[PDB]
This record gives C-alpha cells, sequence and structure tokens, in this order.
C-alpha cells in the first residue's frame, strides 16, 4: 500500500503535467 | 521540502526541477508566471 502511495504520487505528478501541456 | 530532497549543492535543483518547481507554483500557488520564476529564485536562495 505504501509502494501503492508513492505510485499514486508519480501518476498525479504525470497527470498534472500533461494537463498543464494540453 | 519538494526542492531540499534534490537540493543537493545550495540550490542544485536543475532545470527540469526548476520548471517543475515553477509550474506548481504557478498551479497551487496561483502565482504569476513570472514571480513562479522569482519563487523558484528565492527558493534557490533559501536552498543554499
Amino acid at each position: 500500500l505504501e509502494e501503492v502511495n508513492e505510485r499514486e504520487h508519480s501518476m498525479k505528478a504525470s497527470l498534472q503535467t500533461v494537463d498543464i501541456r494540453l | 521540502a519538494f526542492g531540499h530532497k534534490y537540493s543537493e549543492e545550495g540550490g542544485l535543483i536543475n532545470e527540469s526541477l526548476r520548471d517543475q518547481l515553477l509550474v506548481t507554483i504557478q498551479k497551487t500557488f496561483t502565482y504569476t508566471r513570472t514571480q513562479a520564476q522569482h519563487l523558484f529564485i528565492i527558493l534557490m536562495e533559501c536552498m543554499k
């Protein structure tokens, strides 16, 4: 679950950066 | 903290992390683009 949380952090950063570049 | 994590030699948070820092400042703090790069400049100043 801690791995999923850190993974969520990477995914949310990717989603925010992709929303910036769109 | 995200500065301090990658800070290394003072404000040695690099170019990718500087554009990511100013982007986050411009998103979360709603701080205008030149001011977000400015808060990077203040971030590296304090990161020293």
